[PDB]
This record gives C-alpha cells, structure tokens and sequence, in this order.
C-alpha cells in the first residue's frame, strides 16, 4: 500500500508505509513540485536521512518508479538553526539547480540577482529561500544594515541570510536571497516544506519566464507605518519606490 | 517590519 502525502506547494512523500502507518522505510522519495526530480532512499516517519537525486520515470495505479541519478550526492533533513544555516553549506539543491542560476543584476547598482536557466510557465516554484532561524524582535530591534536578507516565515519566525553565508562562495545550498527587488515583479515568496530545509519560503513565478530572465520580487516593506511614516524600508528601496510612483502609468 | 513579507 502506497501512500501519497502531497503538500499544498505541490511537492509530496511517497513510499509503502509500515504497520504503523509511519513513511518509514529504505523505499520512499519525495517528489518535488516537477512530479519528476525525487529524493529517494532511507526516510523515518517521513523525515529524509539519506535522499539520493532520482527520477520518477512513470507512476503504474499510484505505484512509482524511479530511477537514481548519477552521482554520490546524498540529502537528509537539515533545519537550520537560530546560528547554524546549513551542515552543507555548498551541497547545492538539485531541483533549483537546474532552474536558476546567480549573476550579476541587470538592475543598476544591485550587486547579484537571481535568473532563470529555464524556460516555465506560471506558478512554478524556482528557488528555495532558507536561511537561520531568529525572532522578529531581533530583527525589528536591529539596523536596517543587517536585514538586507530578512523575510518573514510565519508569526515566531524570520528567515535570514547573514554575512558570510550571503556570498555564493560560502552558501549555495539555497538561491533565494539572491533575487532582486522590483516593484514590477515576475515571481512571488510562498510557503514551501522542503525534505532538506523543512518548513521555508520558496521564490514562485507569477507568470511563465523565459531563459535568462532576471527574476524579481516585491520585498513587500510597509510603505505607511502605523507610528508615523516614510516607509520602513532601506534608502535604495525608498528611492525605487519614488521612481516607481514616478514613470508608473497610472 | 524590518523584513521581507511574502
Ligand atoms: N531594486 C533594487 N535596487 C537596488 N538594490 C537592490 C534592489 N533589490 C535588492 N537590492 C539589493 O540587494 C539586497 C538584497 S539581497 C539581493 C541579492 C543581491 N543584491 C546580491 O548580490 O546579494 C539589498 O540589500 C540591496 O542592496
């Protein structure tokens, strides 16, 4: 007996469960939102302990096949932490990996952005946004200097990028704090349960994208603070919004 | 208010 557990964000587990109805077993993948790049091997109670990148090559009556990729890489579930990102920093993600890629911004003066390697169609998730685990109150606390990379998670949670891990050379296991800003966006933050980084945000296109295409999303700052006004938000992105404002066709 | 939201 198979089961398939899908999340709202399109991914899901799969696998025969034991007699205790638990994803427990040597047999089980998560499938990402594609429907064909897996993570198959050794998962307890659904969580992955050893992930090898596969293929489902064809479902037979909800029965999957797959089929391992070459390569040694191996995955397993890896929360970060208020203070630990990653335990493999440069261990890249095999889905975004073949769907994004960083070089510098096409947006004057905004160091790297994050681009497409592929052409897709609307609603496809590209990237994945993990980072440390910290409070709002650390971060609302804090100089707009050290949240470059802040997004919130949920109601307890701030997902950031801090130095070093914002450089490529140190952390790449995920892309997401790359993309730029625009007030003009093509892709969206969204709710995403990964095998590897659990509950995160992911980057989501708003509509199909071509290869090469930079993408961008709205960071989404308060632009009317409740305690009197001028956005909270950096200088940079002060200054776009009144050339926003400006030059938008009504 | 000090980061991104989604
Ligand atoms: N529309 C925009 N214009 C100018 N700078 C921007 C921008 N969007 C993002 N940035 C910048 O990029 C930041 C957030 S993280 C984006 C990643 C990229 N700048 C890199 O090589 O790390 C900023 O703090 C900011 O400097």
């Amino acid at each position: 007996g198979v089961c398939w557990i899908y999340y709202p964000d399109g991914g899901s587990l799969v696998g025969e469960v034991n007699e205790d109805g638990e994803m427990t077993g040597e047999k089980i993948a998560y499938v990402y939102p594609d429907e064909r790049t897996a993570l198959y091997g050794k998962f307890i109670d659904g969580e992955m302990i050893e992930g090898k990148l596969a293929t489902l090559m064809s479902t037979e009556e909800g029965r999957p096949h797959f089929e391992l990729m070459p390569g040694n890489s191996v995955y397993h579930f890896d929360k970060s932490t208020s203070s630990c990102i990653s335990t493999n920093a440069l261990l890249p993600d095999p889905y975004e990996s073949e769907r994004v890629y960083v070089a510098e911004s096409l947006i004057s003066s905004a160091g790297e952005g994050l681009f497409s390697k592929v052409a897709v169609g609307p609603n496809t998730v590209m990237s994945f946004y993990n980072g440390v685990r910290i409070t709002h109150q650390e971060v609302d606390s804090r100089d707009w200097a050290l949240n470059g990379n802040t997004l919130s998670l949920d109601e307890e949670t701030v997902i950031d990028v801090p130095e070093p891990y914002n450089h490529v050379s140190k952390y790449c296991a995920s892309l997401g704090h790359k993309a730029n800003h625009s007030f003009t966006p093509n892709c969206i933050y969204d709710m995403f349960v990964h095998p590897r980084f659990g509950p995160i945000k992911c980057i989501r296109t708003l509509r199909a994208v071509e290869a090469d295409e930079e993408l961008t999303v709205a960071y989404g700052y308060d632009h009317s603070p409740p305690g009197k006004s001028g956005p909270e938000a950096p200088e940079w992105y002060q200054v776009e919004l009144k050339a926003f404002q400006a030059t938008q066709q009504k | 208010l000090k980061s991104k939201k989604g």
